[PDB]
């Protein structure tokens, strides 16, 4: 089942061979709908057998999974799924692949611009796992970095000022590799993630 | 309309004919593909037509390199001019092909680079024949036998192996027979420079 | 003159062991005005030499030395100098480095968001030279190519509609391997500029 999750993003990608390309019509029997689908057919299993899950390996595999199947599906796609989705979907933050990384920090950008109740509940749970990716780390690329960064204001723009008050300093500080990395985007967009936080808690 | 390599005097003098071949454009009309050669009854711009031909070929070209504005000027109005109907036989765009070729090898200044760029470029979409037989031709055949060669346009100014590449991919984007006898001949070096060379950055880029 | 353009970043960089920093009083001759000094003791010479020079090596000098001072200069610090830098500021959006990449692209931010003039009368030459920054090549790094897309964005967003509606397709067609490459944030992004390029071009 390991490999079966680590493999599973095979259902869902792009072909760049067969599709209905301009021009060519007998190309194949081409679906659009393969991707929601697939997904509308695989989440919901796998969210229930993650919830009915205890040891490293199986929820592990679960995560794998549904974070493989949810990468390449576009996010703002899949809106039913996005509520049973919350808890896979804050635990696909921390795993080697910087690919399940992007996937799930735009899922939980797209979420917390249409969800609020779950994220205004799970601000306290999100915060340091974003201060962690945003760590420079073995799995964290700058990219990776900058996505936490981004994520970091989302949350904070969506998240009322009460608890934005209390996630200020942290990420003030854990910060410091990060608008001082290899790269200067990630720089330049540390430095600007490091003053509005600055100036929302200010205000 | 007086001969003059100067700086303000030649620009605007060029910028003066900008506004000629507009009149001249409105008052008869412009290119097609099958008016290339045609020209129209009668004006006083025929009997100036040497005029202003020698004065742009001495502001594109016989000009100094750090010129930006007025060989940009220049090759605008080299495109221009040839956007009449038939009214510059074939010869005259042979010449004006050659001069944005060479002072596009010659000069890095990526003003006068894309500059010349667009002007082959419309050079390319208003005349098949005239563009692949001058300007696409040269430039494969300034690539040597063997890869990783400084491409030596004149006795200093070189380019490098892959700016022939590069130029290759700016036009013959819509220009059926250079886009073929393009696709051709770098089958061929590809081919070349597999057999009789041992390269494998240059058959990547040529594929 | 090549060699000591290629080192001459080293006059402005940070320091990290030597400044002015909190706690220790004895630490140096510290002064913090060096990078802004510096910068309108160099450009203006640099951009006079650039403008009154010929051929490829001491023009390379000067845009190199010219760049590797404005990438550690804050670009937003140094205004005055902007108007004379446009033109080396153009010239500098082609080169291996990515760290001049990145510093050229967020001048360009920074001017097309203070000066509208500039980018008014060279948007026609800007805008393929950011479609070549946006194609994959060995010197495009994924993240020159987000940042490509970032000022596309910028200068299509200050740029009028006249202008902008004229490069609309180029911009479409051009980012196939930016929406599709190794990073997600980087296609996720592309997919984000594609769409509001469409967008905006339609309307």
């Amino acid at each position: 089942g390991s490999l079966v999750s680590k493999l599973f993003e095979v259902f869902v990608m792009d072909i760049s061979s067969l599709k209905k390309f301009k021009g060519i019509s007998w190309n194949n029997n081409v679906k659009i709908l393969y991707k929601q689908k697939f997904f509308g057919d695989i989440f919901q299993t796998l969210v229930s057998n993650y919830k009915n899950t205890v040891d490293m390996t199986i929820k592990c595999n679960y995560l794998t999974a549904l974070s493989l199947v949810l990468k390449h599906t576009p996010s703002q796609s899949v809106g039913p799924f996005i509520n049973d989705l919350f808890p896979l979907l804050l635990q696909a933050l921390d795993m080697p692949d910087p690919e399940v990384r992007v996937s799930a920090l735009e899922t939980l950008k797209d979420t917390t611009d249409k969800h609020h109740t779950l994220i205004t509940e799970h601000v306290s749970t999100i915060v340091p796992l974003l201060l962690s990716l945003s760590l420079p780390h073995k799995y964290n690329s700058v990219s990776v970095r900058l996505i936490a960064l981004q994520l970091l204001e989302m949350i904070t723009t969506v998240v009322p000022l009460n608890y934005c008050l209390s996630y200020q300093d942290d990420v003030l500080s854990a910060l410091i590799p990060v608008l001082s990395d290899k790269k200067r985007i990630i720089r330049k967009q540390c430095v600007d993630t490091r003053q509005v936080y600055y100036e929302l808690g200010q205000i | 309309l007086i001969n003059t390599s100067e700086v303000a005097k030649l620009k605007l003098l060029i910028m003066n004919f900008s506004f000629f071949v507009d009149s001249y454009i409105d008052l008869f009309g412009r290119t097609s593909k099958e008016s290339l050669g045609t020209p129209v009854p009668n004006n006083k711009m025929a009997e100036y037509k040497d005029e202003i031909i020698m004065i742009l070929s001495m502001a594109l070209t016989r000009s100094s390199k750090a010129e930006v504005t007025i060989r940009t000027l220049s090759v605008i109005q080299f495109t221009k001019m040839i956007k009449m109907k038939g009214f510059l036989t074939p010869e005259e765009v042979s010449l004006i092909i050659q001069y944005f070729t060479e002072e596009i090898l010659t000069d890095n200044n990526k003003n006068i680079y894309y500059a010349c760029l667009e002007g082959l470029k419309t050079i390319s979409e208003i005349y098949e024949d005239l563009v692949f037989e001058i300007s696409l031709k040269k430039l494969l055949d300034l690539l040597p036998d063997c890869f990783e060669e400084k491409i030596r346009v004149n006795d200093e100014e070189n380019i490098h192996i892959e700016t022939i590449l590069k130029i290759i991919l700016d036009f013959t984007t819509s220009r059926h027979i250079l886009v073929k006898e393009s696709i051709t001949f770098l089958a061929t070096k590809l081919n070349r420079v597999a057999k009789i060379s041992k390269s494998r950055e240059y058959c990547f880029l040529l594929i």
